[PDB]
């Protein structure tokens, strides 16, 4: 992996050393050159991962996540140039290395072999995202918000490196590729109960799991721009990731100790769909979206079926891209008329035409239109659920019509209607906006002529 | 508008004797 | 163990509870702190002399050598408390509270 | 050596470059009453380091190339807004006269490391020891709250401690009507503006409380307006004084390299000049105070540590 | 004082010290600990006021005490083993009154009380010393007189030392007084572990005084004592914001800086053991440490606070302050956690 | 082995650190980054300022490094020397087993229904 | 070179550099080259290693 | 209240530059702000990308799976073998227990 | 601009600077030496 770590780490001299008037030209072309790079890790097998050392590995499942992270670090750079145009320059060079830092925890969070090396990286993206909400946020409650993320992160983090702790004595290793051929069952006790909540409660606060989702629409409501397109695309996708691995040495305990977490998430995506019906705000709007979708994730990992696996590898990066798009869109409306209630602009179709296109196709990939990679993911999601039982079509079932219900409430409210009268100050969508755009949806609607390459490694 | 920095009222928060 | 053991263990908690129960004069305090010396050099002196430990019978003579640079440290201190409050009173030394 | 503790065991010690004639004379009197003439020649004839009155510019003559600053590297506080406005809105009456008790303090610490460090005595005008007399002299007036009375006794309460009050007070007493017709003489459109009843509350400020204060422990000399229009004469007094009270009897070398120590860091000595009381005549807003420290680090040889800054032609950075 | 004197009483304290730590007997052992506190008291009133005279007399009484109990345990297990060499105690009384002895040195729970005070009432370079130097002889004592210590009282001291710590920093705002009560709380942990592991103590007390003794140069080379007057160090030197915000991420433990470092390898040693209970009670316990943490980070770098005007002064002039080994000591804080199997070194 | 030797003379059969130890290159890359906050701290130009005192940083990380890693290196071979060495002093409580293979061992299925 | 774009080569050498790492790793993992039982061989007349 | 500085008005990036992209305020720098994004965006990642992902080797051997299937098929319905047998193990390589 | 006050860096201090650079270059040198010993003892220990 040091093919992608090191340049990841010479972007930081790459800013630092730049023209002050470059920084931003100079750091977007050269991660972009990185995201070329990143496609080489698709050189995957039908039976071996790709294991590059004793300390990186990188299969399918993490393979497209690596390239969703790589991605997404020139889609925020574009993002944020905006909004930190009148910043101090030695903190816009801040800026920009809290964002590769980022970068580079995550790319080695993602291939990491042992677990253990996995939790050190998976819990050092706390800093640089708590960094970034609460020095370049806007409002007063960024300081809230981070101490949410924080707190929540940690409280189950902690008792994830006791539980590994206590997993490497036993059996010896935490590798990966060891744990895979030296996997014991677990036998019912209460010792055995809670080394499965430990081994799962991080990730499910990371997803984040219904109930303990309260930090995810502060941090969003408070991050700025690039900071909410990270925590949505990549953040929440290290739970998933994480339970993806771990439930391997969690079975046959996972058949029982599932229930409560499939009550949750079954329950819970109803119930965070309909609060989206009636939400003021446009980016809790989102955020409350993302709880929704990660809903479907959470009981497809914990049904452990061939098709539920493949259908949540392929929900991951679907939503990554289309959050992402969502909140670049509802950011653009921010930062002209400097408010995030969805009510306050409206019939903006009208004053911005190809702003509104945008808006159609992030909300028809939001809703799962056929045949997009969002309705590929959840779809087997489906499939899977209801071999598992039944009656879950009725759950899911409701969802999808809701899901849709409030995807076009935000389309309709936002973009159709009649102009705010008072508002005069909707510019022209710039060249950098519409780029953006597009580079969200143009990959996202390109992997549907060749899904199989995020389909993970069950396919 | 512009990005909110703490003003008198939130300092005084931790100018007392305790928190 | 020998009866007289009884007494000089006795002798060092009295002293050890007088020092920890305070009143107000500070240096009542500072006379429980060297009434624990005594006891522990009188304690220390029996178990070495009975047991004809040879070289050990200097060790209680460096015990009150110590215990004169504890006490003329615990006078220099009073004398500054004094100074300042004009009693040695230990109800005066609550500043620190805030 | 730079001077510290080890400059100090090699024989750095005050009392080898302290003489007869190491002397610290503060001219203090009205405005308008002929103080900086008489300080300036005091200094020539006693051969001392004449310090001109502490202004709003003291510090940038200290700093840098010696050129005022622009008056936003000052916070904009004016004299001149002071005489023709002094119940502005802005407070810009107190927050001026904060800004002269703080360059007071660094022009005295500065005075004091010249004596210390050389055994040259200095002239000054006006102190940190007088200063007060125009606080008291604002609040009489109103053009102060009380508030600022109280915030300007805490930050002097805490400083002036730490110093010892000059060897030699010198006064001109020039009553209050002969200095409204000097000001009218001198010509300062704004200094004209000055109310009669301000001016006697600046005179019954240092009659009634400086010169009380100074007596104990200093010695003072006060002279009439014409009397002080001979300086020989002033110095003849000077050069017989007794010097037998005050705390300077006190000192040895042991407490003039504490005092040393502190006066040559000039941080430490400004330390509590801007303790976190916030009151809105001083406290300046997170967004103002970045916008102003990042134009002041824009400014000719202040990005860096002095001697460190090639744009003004410091040579060997890379091996400095 | 006299800069001369000054020298020779820092060497005492370190001459007492060094005496505990490489003495074999009993005696001479508790010589050292009284030549210390003798050597300590003037750095203590060195500035001469009522609440360093409050202090150092708060420091006196606890620490004469302690000698007390110290001397009372060398003499009974002198009358039940006949030897002075140190070591394991051959007696169960003199093992608890030793145990309790090295605590109210240490200013563990509840013997804390002294420690809050005692760190406000002393400057901030005396606080430097009674932080971080004086733990040495202490710990060093109880690295060799382990074996015999009962394991109930040292981990009830550990337990109480890290709630009380958390909690007691949570109502700070003078920032000695965060100090001492973050001293306490790391405390517990290095006794926490010493029944299991006496390499894991050592590791976790090296790496808080690196981490202690970087957090008391910042706050010396800017002056500052309270939580406000730290709030303007972004108006005067920006880098240092920095500074102080990753080394206080780092006392909060979080990876991938080095104070995460002990936190996980101490939680090695007690799961080795069969210990998973007090760990996990440990860790969360320790969010306490991470929440006041966090707030001076807020308050220092994460946002601007309201300046004043005469701060325009203090930027005309440099830092004269000496800063002895910071550039060192605040990357030692911070990026050592790729160093880890170097513990070995203290094996 | 030898008391209170940073190094005893055993360590010296053992390979020392190479000069190009990635470990002793992360030493001496720590020993620059403190190069570089001395600069800040003091407000001299970060990079170009006293390349003197910096070369210092590096070297002096770089050599206490080198020292640090050979003693890290020579107590992890002692450990290992230990453990073997009681194992063969104590067959009886490190006994062989019989490995038996999959074909033979039972083992419970649980389908994922 | 210029004074310009010299700051465009550190990243293309940070991947030239990672990527001749990369394959010094696998330099030490040699320990079963041609020795799987799946892929185990002979070797070609001129063939001195069947992967490097 | 306190001395604080006015929030700023908003800057349209167009008032200035008619033919802004919205990068950056500098005209030359912006339009290069712009030919990095789409050429290295769209020219390359996107077009190369999409051209690299669609060429690849047997991504996961699905197409040799299907030839050997096809081989298998072949011959065990020529020497009338089973398609596939139930049991994925040779059922005399196993010592069940009992 | 021209400092009214001489900088107390405004030159190199020459002394200073020998002694940075003469113990940069002293430590190099011994630590080289060094580990050529210790890889000599090594091979010597070990019948290389
Ligand atoms: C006609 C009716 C209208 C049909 C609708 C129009 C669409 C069809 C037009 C295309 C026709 C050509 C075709 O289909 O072949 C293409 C083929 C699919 O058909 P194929 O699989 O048979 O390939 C053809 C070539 N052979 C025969 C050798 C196999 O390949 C692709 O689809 C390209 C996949 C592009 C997806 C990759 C995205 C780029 C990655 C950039 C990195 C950043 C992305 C973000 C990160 C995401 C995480 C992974
Ligand atoms: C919360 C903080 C405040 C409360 C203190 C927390 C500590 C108390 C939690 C008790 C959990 C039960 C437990 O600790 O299991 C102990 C068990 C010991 O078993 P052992 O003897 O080692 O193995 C042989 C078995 N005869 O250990 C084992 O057998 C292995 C267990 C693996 C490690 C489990 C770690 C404990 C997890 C507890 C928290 C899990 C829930 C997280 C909730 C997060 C919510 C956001
Ligand atoms: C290596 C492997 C192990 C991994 C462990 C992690 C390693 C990182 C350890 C970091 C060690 C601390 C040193 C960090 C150096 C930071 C440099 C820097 O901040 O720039 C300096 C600048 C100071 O300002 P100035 O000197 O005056 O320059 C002109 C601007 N006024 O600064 C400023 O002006 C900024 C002022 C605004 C404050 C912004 C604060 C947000 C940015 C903080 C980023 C650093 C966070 C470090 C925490 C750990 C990150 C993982
Ligand atoms: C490994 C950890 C290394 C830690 C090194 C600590 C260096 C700290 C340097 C402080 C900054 C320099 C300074 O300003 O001096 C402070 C103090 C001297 O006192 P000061 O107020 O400066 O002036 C005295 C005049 N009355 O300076 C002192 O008194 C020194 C006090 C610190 C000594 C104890 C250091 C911690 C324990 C180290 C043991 C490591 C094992
Ligand atoms: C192969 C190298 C890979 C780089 C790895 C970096 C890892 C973090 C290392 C931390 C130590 C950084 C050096 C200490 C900070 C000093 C720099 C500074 O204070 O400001 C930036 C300064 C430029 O501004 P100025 O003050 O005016 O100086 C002029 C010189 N041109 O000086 C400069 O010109 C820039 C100097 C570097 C700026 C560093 C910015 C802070 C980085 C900390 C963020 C956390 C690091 C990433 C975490 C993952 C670690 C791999
Ligand atoms: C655990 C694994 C990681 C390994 C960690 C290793 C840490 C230990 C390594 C030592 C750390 C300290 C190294 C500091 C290097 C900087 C020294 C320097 O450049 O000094 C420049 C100059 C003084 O240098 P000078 O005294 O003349 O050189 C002769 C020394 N006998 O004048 C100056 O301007 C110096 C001022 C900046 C330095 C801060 C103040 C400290 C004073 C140090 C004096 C010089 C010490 C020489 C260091 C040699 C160490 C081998
Ligand atoms: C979000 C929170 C989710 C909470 C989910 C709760 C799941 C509850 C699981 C309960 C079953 C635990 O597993 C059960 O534990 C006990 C441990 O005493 C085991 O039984 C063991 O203890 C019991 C005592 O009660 C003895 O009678 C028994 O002889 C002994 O073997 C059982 O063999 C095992 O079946
Ligand atoms: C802060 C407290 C202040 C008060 C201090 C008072 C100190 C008094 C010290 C007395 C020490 C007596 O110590 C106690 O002696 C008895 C002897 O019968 C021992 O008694 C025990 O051990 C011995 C043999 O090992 C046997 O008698 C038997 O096994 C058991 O009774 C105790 O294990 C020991 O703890
Ligand atoms: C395989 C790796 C490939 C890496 C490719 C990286 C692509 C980066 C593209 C940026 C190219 C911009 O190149 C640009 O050229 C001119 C002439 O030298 C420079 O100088 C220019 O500055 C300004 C622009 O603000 C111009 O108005 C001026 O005419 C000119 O002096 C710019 O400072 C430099 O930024
Ligand atoms: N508000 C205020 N004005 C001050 C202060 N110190 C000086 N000034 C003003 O600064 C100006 C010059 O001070 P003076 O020296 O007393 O007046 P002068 O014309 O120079 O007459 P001389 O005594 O001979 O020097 C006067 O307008 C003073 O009012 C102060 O502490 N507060
Ligand atoms: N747990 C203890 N109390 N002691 C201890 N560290 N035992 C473990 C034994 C050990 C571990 C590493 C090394 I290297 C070495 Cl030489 C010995
Ligand atoms: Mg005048």
């Amino acid at each position: 992996m040091l093919k992608y770590i090191i340049p990841t780490i010479m972007l930081m001299p790459l800013t630092w050393l730049s023209k002050n008037n470059m920084i931003w030209v100079n750091s977007t072309a050269h991660s972009l050159l990185i995201s070329f790079t990143s496609l080489l890790l698709m050189n995957q097998f039908g039976d071996n991962s790709l294991n590059f050392s004793l300390l990186f590995f990188s299969d399918s499942l993490s393979t497209p996540l690596l390239i969703l992270t790589m991605w997404l670090l020139p889609l925020m750079l574009m993002a944020s140039q905006h909004h930190l145009s009148k910043e101090n320059l030695t903190r816009k060079k801040l800026f920009i290395t809290m964002l590769i830092s980022l970068q580079l925890f995550l790319i080695m969070t993602f291939t990491a072999m042992e677990l253990i090396l996995f939790y050190i990286l998976f819990e050092a993206t706390l800093v640089p995202t708590l960094i970034i909400i609460t020095r370049w946020g806007n409002q007063t409650e960024r300081l809230n918000a981070g101490l949410y993320f924080l707190f929540y992160t940690l409280a189950g983090s902690l008792p994830l490196l006791v539980a590994l702790i206590y997993i490497q004595n036993t059996v010896g290793s935490l590798n990966f590729l060891m744990l895979q051929y030296w996997v014991q069952p677990v036998h019912n006790s209460w010792s055995n109960v809670f080394m499965w909540l430990a081994c799962m409660m991080a990730f499910m606060v990371k997803m984040p799991l219904y109930g303990l989702h309260l930090w995810l629409p502060k941090a969003h409501v408070e991050a700025p721009i690039a900071g909410s397109m990270v925590l949505a695309a990549v953040l929440l996708k290290l739970g998933g990731y994480g339970m993806l691995r771990i439930t391997l040495i969690l079975n046959p305990m996972t058949d029982f100790m599932a229930y409560p977490f499939i009550m949750l998430s079954l329950w819970g995506m109803i119930m965070t769909s309909s609060i989206c019906l009636r939400q003021t705000d446009l980016k809790s709007l989102i955020a409350y979206s993302s709880v929704s979708h990660m809903a479907l994730v959470i009981v497809a990992i914990l049904i452990q079926t061939p098709w539920s696996y493949m259908g949540a590898t392929a929900l991951m990066i679907a939503h990554g891209l289309t959050s992402s798009m969502l909140f670049c869109l509802a950011n653009s409306n921010y930062e002209r008329i400097h408010s995030r209630t969805m009510i306050l602009a409206r019939g903006l179709q009208t004053l911005l035409p190809l702003m509104a296109t945008w808006w159609l196709l992030a909300s028809l990939t939001n809703l799962a239109l056929p045949p997009t990679i969002n309705l590929i993911g959840e779809l087997f999601v489906v499939m899977s659920t209801f071999s598992w039982s039944n009656i879950t079509i009725i759950l899911m079932g409701v969802n999808m019509v809701i899901t849709a219900l409030y995807s076009l409430y935000m389309l309709i409210m936002t973009q159709r209607g009649k102009y705010t009268y008072h508002i005069n100050n909707i510019s022209p969508s710039f060249t950098r906006e519409n780029a953006l755009m597009s580079l969200h949806i143009l990959p996202l609607l390109l992997l549907t002529l060749n899904p199989k390459i995020i389909l993970g490694p069950l396919y | 508008a512009r990005q909110w920095q703490p003003d008198v009222e939130w300092a005084e928060q931790y100018g007392g004797a305790v928190m | 163990m020998s009866m007289v053991y009884m007494n000089i263990m006795m002798a060092f908690t009295v002293s050890l509870v007088g020092l920890l129960m305070y009143r107000s004069h500070l240096m009542s305090s500072l006379l429980c702190l060297e009434g624990m010396m005594l006891s522990l050099f009188v304690m220390a002196a029996l178990t070495i002399l009975n047991s004809h430990f040879t070289l050990a019978s200097m060790m209680p003579i460096i015990l009150l050598v110590f215990a004169a640079c504890e006490a003329a440290l615990g006078l220099s201190l009073l004398v500054m408390v004094s100074n300042t409050y004009g009693t040695d009173y230990v109800q005066n030394l609550n500043l620190l509270q805030c | 050596l730079q001077y510290g503790p080890l400059a100090y065991i090699l024989g750095e010690k005050a009392t080898k470059k302290m003489t007869e004639k190491s002397k610290l004379i503060t001219v203090d009197g009205n405005i308008c009453s002929g103080k900086s003439k008489l300080a300036k020649e005091i200094a020539e004839k006693l051969g001392l380091k004449h310090f001109p009155e502490a202004g709003i510019h003291y510090v940038d003559s200290t700093t840098g190339d010696g050129k005022p600053l622009p008056v936003q590297f000052s916070g904009n506080c004016s004299l001149e807004k002071f005489y023709d406005d002094p119940k502005s809105n802005d407070g810009n009456s107190y927050r001026l006269q904060a800004w002269l008790y703080a360059s007071r303090l660094l022009q005295y610490a500065d005075a004091l490391e010249h004596l210390l460090s050389t055994g040259q005595g200095v002239v000054l005008e006006r102190s940190i020891y007088s200063d007060f007399v125009f606080l008291e002299a604002m609040y009489r007036q109103g053009f102060i709250r009380k508030q600022c009375v109280d915030h300007y006794n805490q930050v002097k309460k805490v400083t002036i401690c730490e110093y010892l009050p000059p060897h030699v007070v010198v006064y001109v007493d020039v009553p209050v009507p002969e200095v409204q017709s000097r000001i009218q003489k001198k010509g300062n459109p704004h200094e004209m503006k000055i109310t009669s009843a301000y001016l006697q509350d600046i005179e019954n400020a240092y009659k009634g409380t400086f010169l009380p204060e100074m007596s104990e422990k200093c010695e003072v000399l006060q002279y009439s307006a014409w009397e002080a229009q001979d300086a020989e004469k002033v110095v003849e007094d000077i050069e017989y004084l007794k010097y037998d009270k005050g705390p300077w009897l006190d000192q040895n070398d042991r407490k003039l390299h504490k005092l040393r120590m502190l006066v040559q860091d000039k941080l430490e000595v400004l330390n509590y000049t801007s303790i976190p009381v916030f009151l809105p005549e001083v406290t300046v807003g997170a967004h103002q105070s970045d916008q102003v420290f990042q134009e002041f680090t824009e400014l000719p040889g202040r990005k860096y540590r002095a001697g460190y800054n090639e744009d003004v032609g410091d040579k060997w950075i890379w091996l400095k | 004082m006299n800069p001369i004197i000054f020298i020779i009483i820092l060497l005492t304290i370190m001459l007492g010290t060094i005496i505990v730590m490489i003495s074999s007997h009993w005696l001479l052992v508790w010589i050292g600990f009284e030549m210390n506190m003798l050597a300590i008291i003037p750095i203590m009133m060195k500035n001469h006021n009522p609440r360093a005279t409050e202090a150092s007399t708060k420091y006196f009484l606890t620490q004469s005490t302690a000698s007390m109990l110290l001397m009372m345990a060398v003499i009974i297990n002198l009358m039940f083993s006949g030897q002075w060499t140190v070591m394991k105690l051959f007696n169960p009384m003199a093992s608890m009154l030793m145990t309790m002895a090295l605590a109210m040195k240490l200013g563990m729970a509840p013997f804390h009380f002294w420690v809050p005070e005692v760190t406000q009432g002393i400057p901030l370079s005396s606080g430097l010393i009674l932080l971080t130097w004086q733990k040495l002889a202490p710990m060093s004592v109880l690295y060799q007189i382990f074996p015999s210590i009962n394991l109930n009282l040292i981990l009830t001291l550990s337990v109480l030392s890290i709630l009380i710590g958390g909690w007691g920093g949570l109502n700070q705002t003078q920032l000695r007084k965060i100090m001492a009560y973050s001293s306490i709380a790391h405390m517990g942990w290095m006794t926490a572990v010493l029944p299991y592991n006496p390499t894991m103590t050592l590791l976790n007390l090296i790496i808080y005084i690196i981490m202690t003794s970087t957090m008391f140069t910042m706050f010396m080379a800017n002056s500052t004592t309270t939580t406000l007057s730290l709030s303007h160090t972004w108006n005067k030197t920006p880098i240092m914001t920095v500074l102080i915000l990753a080394t206080l991420l780092s006392m909060g433990g979080l990876p991938p800086l080095s104070g995460f470092m002990p936190k996980w390898m101490i939680i090695q040693e007690m799961t080795k053991n069969n210990s998973i209970i007090l760990p996990t009670f440990m860790a969360i316990t320790a969010l306490l440490n991470l929440y006041f943490y966090m707030r001076l980070t807020y308050s220092t770098t994460l946002t601007m606070f309201p300046s004043t005007n005469n701060m325009k002064m203090k930027w005309q002039f440099p830092l004269m302050k000496k800063m002895t080994f910071l550039p060192t000591m605040v990357v030692l804080s911070t990026m050592m956690l790729p160093l880890t199997p170097m513990l070995s070194v203290l094996e | 082995r030898a008391t209170f030797q940073f190094l005893p003379d055993e360590a010296r059969s053992l390979p020392p650190p190479k000069l190009t130890d990635p470990r002793l290159a992360f030493v001496g890359f720590l020993g620059y980054c403190s190069g570089l906050i001395d600069n800040a701290i003091r407000r001299r130009p970060v990079l170009l300022a006293g390349l003197h005192r910096q070369l210092l940083y590096i070297t002096s990380f770089v050599f206490v490094g080198y020292y640090l890693l050979k003693r890290q290196d020579y107590m992890y071979a002692v450990r290992d020397h230990d453990m073997f060495s009681y194992i063969k002093s104590h067959p009886e409580d490190f006994p062989e087993k019989d490995k038996k293979t999959y074909g033979e061992v039972f083992e419970e299925f649980h389908p994922v229904r | 070179v210029v004074r310009d774009h010299w700051v465009h080569v550190l990243v293309p050498m940070g991947f030239v550099f990672g990527y001749y790492l990369d394959r010094k790793n696998d330099e030490k993992l040699t320990a079963f080259r041609n020795k799987s039982l799946l892929y185990k061989r002979e070797l070609k007349p001129n063939e001195e290693v069947t992967w490097k | 209240r306190w001395q604080e500085d006015p929030e700023p008005e908003d800057e349209n990036l167009y008032e200035k530059n008619p033919d802004s992209h919205g990068y950056d305020k500098d005209p030359a720098v912006d339009i290069w702000n712009m030919r990095v994004v789409f050429f290295f965006g769209f020219s390359i990642v996107l077009v190369l990308g999409s051209t690299f992902v669609a060429y690849l080797p047997d991504y996961r051997m699905q197409e040799w799976a299907r030839r050997e299937a096809e081989r298998l098929v072949k011959y065990r319905e020529a020497h009338g073998l089973p398609i596939m047998e139930s049991n994925c193990f040779d059922p005399s390589k196993i010592q069940l227990p009992e | 601009k021209f400092y009214i006050q001489e900088p107390p860096h405004g030159s190199p201090n020459w002394l200073k600077v020998g002694l940075t650079l003469g113990t940069s270059v002293f430590l190099w040198i011994y630590l080289i030496k060094q580990h050529n010993e210790d890889v000599l003892e090594y091979k010597r220990r070990n019948g290389l």
